[PDB]
């Protein structure tokens, strides 16, 4: 199998400067050219530059929009591709991916990372509260019930969020974070059938990398 | 200077129709020495990754379905999907690698569907939450089309609107529907001066508001 995995995304302040690794497996580095592109959010793919293949010497091109302040890299021998990110900016706020790119054949991106978030901010990294979501004294007895766990007061992005270490997968909703005076906070919601809950545990698990905060939320009933 | 443009910015068709969208290159992405067009398409579904349909304008990636059919050439390319799936829910972007690499802006595909009511549960803050001074009630609005909804809060009968925020999930990649949150917070000393807690949805599907509460007294 093919992998590409961003590593080094996180907080950093106006001026600062950061490295984002790519690790790759699976096929033959050293034969492919290998690309960044960054998104932020709800905007579109920028591609940032690349660096060539041993054929070509590994050269460096980059975008007009960040040439001279970013500079890519590669270690061919353990197979990682870097980019190191200088005088950052808010605008320099997004999701960084790394893509397989040319291969001196074809013209294709043919894999990418999972992404890594970087935020520029000057703001503090505080950890999230999670807080269990349980019916009051409602219906609840409709064949199914809907849980919950509320992700309240963090900064920066991203959060993760899973039900049952993952065993809880279809019947999930997680809400879009939203930015308050400083603080993001978002909500998940669950849905099972209630003879399973509580008959069967439920919890949350949430993480937030920024802080190393890992949270496992029992959802319990009254 | 290949500036790439993308039409439509946004559209949504229903299941089992076809959709049709375009890509502009300022100047031509079709190579002299290969004979071939360095445009590729790529669609990034919600949360996910982009990953690579088309390429060579009309190449098509192993593993990707047949319904997916990439056209055109030197400045002018399109993508057009058969049969649309719930699944093909995502922004799709062009890219030329003619001289460097240039993304279009992206056309973000919405699935049109059969209208369908929300199912609202409403949720009273912790006690972990309380603890500290806070009281958030949260109201959940899940699976529902279209995605225009109205939510209002209310408190001992009396309308609300300060401290609420609302939250709307990218629409669903197999039943085509959205769901929002709605949370309300509150000081503690506030919530305690209370006692029901009512957040109603309003939402085409019907006249009558689905109305979801509860009580302090009763917790
Ligand atoms: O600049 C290059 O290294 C490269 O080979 C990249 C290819 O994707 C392609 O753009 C190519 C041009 O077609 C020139 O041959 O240049
Ligand atoms: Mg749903
Ligand atoms: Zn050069």
């Amino acid at each position: 199998e093919v992998k590409l995995v961003e590593s080094g995304g996180g907080l950093v302040q106006s001026g600062g400067s950061l490295r984002l690794s790519c690790a790759t497996s699976g096929f033959t580095f050293t034969d492919y050219y290998m690309s960044w592109v960054r998104q932020p959010p709800g905007k579109a793919l920028e591609w940032l530059g690349f660096i060539r293949n041993k054929a070509n010497g590994y050269t460096t091109e980059y975008s007009p929009s960040v040439k001279g302040r970013f500079t890519i890299s590669r270690d061919n021998s353990q197979s990682i591709l870097y980019l190191q990110m200088n005088t950052l900016r808010a605008e320099d706020s997004a999701t960084y991916y790394c893509a397989r790119d040319h291969d001196g054949y074809y013209e294709r991106f043919s894999y990418w990372g999972q992404g890594t978030l970087v935020t520029v901010s000057a703001a503090k990294t505080t950890p999230p509260s999670v807080y269990p979501l349980a019916p009051g004294s409602a219906a609840q007895t409709n064949s199914m019930v809907t849980l919950g766990c509320l992700v309240k007061g963090y900064f920066p992005e991203p959060v993760t969020v899973t039900w049952n270490s993952g065993s809880l997968s279809s019947g999930v909703h997680t809400f879009p974070a939203v930015l308050q005076s400083d603080l993001y906070t978002l909500s998940s919601s669950v849905t099972v059938p209630s003879s399973t809950w509580p008959s069967e545990t439920v919890t949350c698990n949430v993480a937030h990398p920024a802080s190393s905060t890992k949270v496992d939320k029992k959802i319990v009933p009254r | 200077d290949i500036v790439m443009s993308q039409s439509p910015s946004s559209l949504a068709v229903s299941a089992g129709e076809k959709v049709t969208m375009s890509c502009k290159s300022s100047q031509s992405l079709l190579n002299s020495r290969t004979r071939k067009n360095y445009l590729a398409w790529y669609q990034q579904k919600p949360g996910q990754s982009p990953k690579l349909l088309i390429y060579w304008a009309s190449t098509r990636e192993s593993g990707v379905p047949d319904r997916f059919t990439g056209s055109g050439s030197g400045t002018d390319f399109t993508l057009t999907i058969t049969s649309v799936q719930a699944e093909d829910l995502a922004v799709y972007y062009c890219k030329q690698s003619y001289n460097l690499r240039t993304f279009g802006g992206g056309t973000k595909l919405e699935i049109k569907r059969a209208d369908a009511a929300p199912t609202v549960s409403i949720f009273p803050p912790s006690s972990e939450q309380l603890t500290s001074g806070g009281a958030s009630v949260v109201c959940f609005l899940n699976n529902f089309y279209p995605k225009d909804i109205n939510v209002k809060w209310k408190i001992d009968g009396s309308e609300r609107q300060n401290g609420v925020l609302n939250s709307w999930t990218d629409q669903d990649s197999k039943d085509s529907t959205y769901s929002m949150s709605s949370t309300l917070t509150l000081t503690k000393d506030e919530y305690e001066r209370h006692n029901s807690y009512t957040c109603e949805a309003t939402h085409k599907t019907s006249t009558s508001p689905i109305v979801k509460s509860f009580n302090r007294n009763e917790c």
